[PDB]
């Protein structure tokens, strides 16, 4: 039993055309030897942005602007604590009654959150955008994580009952951090030049969903939702909240930032265009037509139909409210699939993508043009580009040069049956159903910096 | 009055080549204005066809036989 | 024209989306192209495990 | 706390080894992209049109690759699954269950071919698919991916009769299979379709007989016939509809004009399959295996593959799954590989020598792999440091190499699992046959000149 | 009963593709519209025998143990396919000037369980049909054939014509999306109509 | 298109044996156009020049 001191001379003695061309020639790299190159010095430290306008509360917009003194900014994060819940034997579903944390209860409590320089919109997105990205480019190993991080933990979706039955627990009163989705955020050589942007103000505008949508209040037998009351709850509604917004900051050395000073500098940025929902009423049509007016290269598009029959519950695409099951949990009815049967995309009466199903969508593409594929229902894409999470520009067209498209998307027979009611205890559909179709794409943009100031150039 | 029933483009793709001689690959490969079509309707159906990849293996042999014996030889046994 | 099957004639009217925009990120003399891989030569070697 | 007070301290700390690290009047700073032009094109999906024969179990149908176009970089199929449900007449009356097999894609699809014009490009089969999946598994898919060849616990959870408590009947849902292929496996290979107008690119798909598609148990005594047409209502579909779909991409006039009439030389992989080999552990327990490969071997994949009812497919392992509570399919206690340890051979020269089947299984995926399996079984071993690079990697081709060998020593539950005896639902109540399979992935080398492509060292 | 106009049915979306490229197709509504407005008189009664309404395949026919015993006769029936070229005789395919495209014709059929109508005698009622209630099943498979016309021509011209550029003006059909119409919720319906060459005419119905 | 009173009292049902809409109908809007175009022979293969 040979420990390798001949097998390997035999197989390197196995050498012939085809090795010769693959392998060997004086230019071969060969492995083992790592050709290591220096790179830049420098640090890193996080900061707490500066609080600029307004105070926090649910259901209000506040501003926090970019702190100075830095060098680079290619981090920031916003972090919150949530109140202590306590329901009371009072409530108006008296003993059948359970009050939960919605779905998703980050990418909620907070709508068009926006990034400004000076007086311009330079970017903005909201639970729609931040639900797709997260489900089409979720790095896996971090899922867990980001599920502690933003709900969906069990401790918080987890229905209560009310004090005086047997399910007396409190939803705890532990906070959460949400990361924010941005261009300098994106990849490591992107950031905000701080030190080359004195003359602009960059400011972060947040504004967070009122408290009264963003619990969820069930009946236990009949599974209805109805919106919540002071009075239900102990304590009442605490209607401020302490929310921190922390960046992260990067000092580099004189040189770099000498030689980096006074200099023209062309950045390839992301950004978000969401088109107006669409209310889709299955009974009266099986199909719906909606048409997009885009601006500029778009890359990617993101399209699901939502029920929108509460606005308590959210993030909610499948064709039936969720309800309360047994063991004090909560349970996706057997009637819970994707409204939309099929997709179609026209160019002024020019079928550029034929009417195929709404599982290509939903599981092809992904597995093609992405790095996750969801596991939830809805999140349909199409993507123009071989790669959607890529920073780098792919192949992509822009709607400005072309004339207005249209989407049509076929609703599912399961669909227009659960539009309306009739269903029985603990079916979901026992209310008639009210769905909205919604679209967003990604697209690419350039920003221009010179002379102390940023600004779209002219192209 | 009379009728032959055998081809009537002449020389396109010319015939002869599949032998060594100029190239005519800068028409037939490229559509001449946009929405021109392909154009391969007959002429495929015959592969690895010309001359070059008969060539190609015939260099490829040359001297196997007789250039087997070492091969390896300095590059495995020290 | 037709909307069941209509092949490639549809992959023109997206090609010919030209602007200003394009122009800086697509195109140019110097712009590497995908679908074309290059190849670089490696070394000659072998592994196997031993105790 | 203080925003910037922290960062020029670390900064100040500079050294030799900072100096010998960091710096550098070239050093490559971050935060500064470099970014550089890309060609222009466009892509979107194409159905491709059938030319030979029409899709039905059993039978094989041709697809040409579709024409007037200038990429290929991809390939789907599509099947709609028929309806089943069970009948009260059937063979085994009240103690009887059907459910469809685990992996239902994978299977129905063997032989599966790539052909250019006049030759055999590759193909492929169900177990160089299975161990492919199992071995090159890009996590956060895996769910989607199982989710499109089946596995939903909808189709291979067994239902009982019309009669029963369990009168769930089969969901009839559409199925995609992508196709793995030398242009797919990468962005940067990809068929030039302009290029090459002297060739018709033809994929061949055969089908598999709906008979042992299909999984008959019994509840209680845990064996399986084969199905018949009586068995369930409607009958057997022996025709049903698929499809085929690939994603075409366009590019610009200048650059297929710059491409066309020049010299190209790509590497594709590809794989050979030795015969099957039965192997009665009742006599011998060890099992040897000549190899004949052709070209430069990647990895070899070698499973023991129990093949006592052809109804159940992608069974590995020494005792075939059974039904169990909550009408749901389960593996019994003693299903483990029949693998114990495996050697190679090099012309009387013992290059392996007898690892335990733990190494193949665990250690070499966890070192030359993007991923290990999850199910027991799928044993492989590498000769490069990463399989599922494109670019090459070190290797050795089997043509000079002189005659090699493969042996395999059994397990002590493979030889007790061939015998029969087992009681009711222990999944071994008949005597158990197992075959050894050996797949191999290696290197070619395609040219593509005068309009024309072929393999120059054939 | 069979449905009126069972030819006109059971072929929809019809195309003509030269290479891999579609280049016409259409649809039941078009031929419809077009046999009904450009009819040339005294073909009437040849058409309407040839695409079936022949006043046999469409009378109802009850059960077997009913007065009516009737079976609906099995015979060949035709239509024609109008292209640009089967227009007018001077507009002809060169398929002698065109070698290097494949032409092609695909014809997508329709499923026979919506092709017969399932009436109730009394209420008027209509029922999807099922294999079972017909003596024989229903045959999924058919014998279909497609026959067309050509012309040879002699030397004289067949191979001048040859290696010029010829251009030639051709008819195509464009098809707006179909809109669902309550007439209970809304008295008008507003369609947008999108189309990219010279339109000649607009054929609307309900 | 302005609908009729005759439509919009069929499209609910209610009527007798035989009335033809005893059951609710549901009407449907088909637009047909007929559009000139240039098809052009060159090289032994023919294409769109104004697609």
């Amino acid at each position: 039993t040979g420990a390798g001191v001949t097998s390997g001379f035999i197989d390197l003695a196995t050498y012939d055309n085809l090795d010769r061309a693959l392998y060997g020639g004086k230019d071969a790299t060969t492995y083992f030897i790592k050709e290591h190159y220096p790179v830049g010095w420098f640090t890193k430290l996080p900061t707490m942005a500066t609080r600029v306008s307004g105070n926090p509360a649910f259901g209000q917009e506040f501003s926090v602007g970019v702190p100075r003194s830095g060098d680079y900014v290619l981090n920031a994060w916003l972090t919150l604590k949530t109140p202590e819940i306590k329901l009371l034997e009072t409530n108006r579903l008296g003993a059948n009654g359970t009050v939960r944390w919605t779905k998703n209860l980050m990418h909620n409590a907070v709508e068009h959150a926006s990034l400004t320089f000076n007086d311009i919109c330079a970017q903005q997105f909201n639970t729609a955008y931040l639900d797709a990205w997260t489900q089409f480019n979720m790095c896996e190993g971090k899922r867990i994580g980001y599920d502690n991080m933003i709900g969906n933990t069990s401790d918080m979706t987890n229905p209560t009952p009310a004090q005086g039955q047997d399910g007396a627990r409190t939803l705890p009163s532990k906070n959460l951090v949400l990361p924010l989705p941005f261009f300098f955020s994106r990849d490591c050589g992107l950031a905000l030049p701080t030190v080359v942007l004195p003359y602009n103000e960059i400011r972060i505008n947040i504004k967070l969903r009122s408290l009264q949508e963003l619990l969820v209040f069930q009946n236990k037998d009949t599974g209805n939702v109805i919106p919540i009351s002071a009075t239900d709850i102990a304590g009442g509604l605490a209607d401020t909240v302490e929310a921190y917004v922390y960046m992260t900051v990067g000092l580099v050395s004189n040189v770099e930032r000498c030689a980096m000073a006074g200099t023209v500098r062309d950045m390839v940025v992301e950004q978000m265009q969401a088109a107006p929902t669409h209310i889709v009423n299955p009974q009266n049509t099986n199909n719906v037509h909606v048409d997009m007016r885009f601006s500029h290269a778009v890359k990617a598009l993101f399209f699901m139909v939502q029920n929108v029959t509460y606005k308590s519950v959210g993030s909610n695409y499948t064709c039936v409210t969720p309800v309360n099951g047994p063991g004090n949990t909560v349970m996706e009815p057997a009637m819970s699939v994707d409204p939309i049967k099929s997709a179609s995309l026209t160019y002024e009466n020019t079928t550029r993508l034929a009417n195929m199903g709404v599982e290509y969508y939903s599981l092809v593409q992904p597995w093609y043009f992405s790095a996750s594929i969801p596991v939830y229902t809805g999140y349909h894409m199409y993507s123009y580009a071989l790669n959607v999470g890529s920073v780098h520009p792919s192949g992509s067209t822009n709607y400005g040069r072309l004339t207005n498209a249209s989407i049509t998307v076929t609703m599912s027979p399961e669909s227009v049956v659960a539009a309306a009611g009739g269903g029985n205890n603990n079916s979901g559909y026992n209310e008639p159903q009210r769905f909205a179709l919604v679209v967003i794409a990604v697209n690419h943009n350039v920003i221009r910096i010179m002379n102390g100031s940023m600004g779209f150039p002219i192209l | 009055h009379v009728r032959d029933s055998h081809h009537v483009i002449y020389k396109r793709p010319p015939v002869n080549e599949y032998c060594a001689e100029t190239r005519e690959d800068n028409s037939l490969y490229v559509p001449e204005y946009c929405g021109q079509n392909w154009k391969n309707g007959v002429l495929s159906g015959m592969g690895t066809h010309h001359d070059a990849y008969r060539n190609l293996a015939v260099n490829m042999m040359t001297l196997r036989r007789e250039s087997a014996v070492s091969a390896g030889w300095a590059h495995s046994y020290l | 024209t037709c909307t069941t099957g209509a092949g490639v004639t549809s992959g023109f009217i997206d090609l010919a989306t030209y602007d200003n925009l394009d122009r800086a990120l697509y195109g140019g003399k110097d712009a590497t192209t995908y679908f074309i891989k290059e190849h670089y030569p490696v070394g000659w070697f072998t592994k196997l495990p031993t105790m």
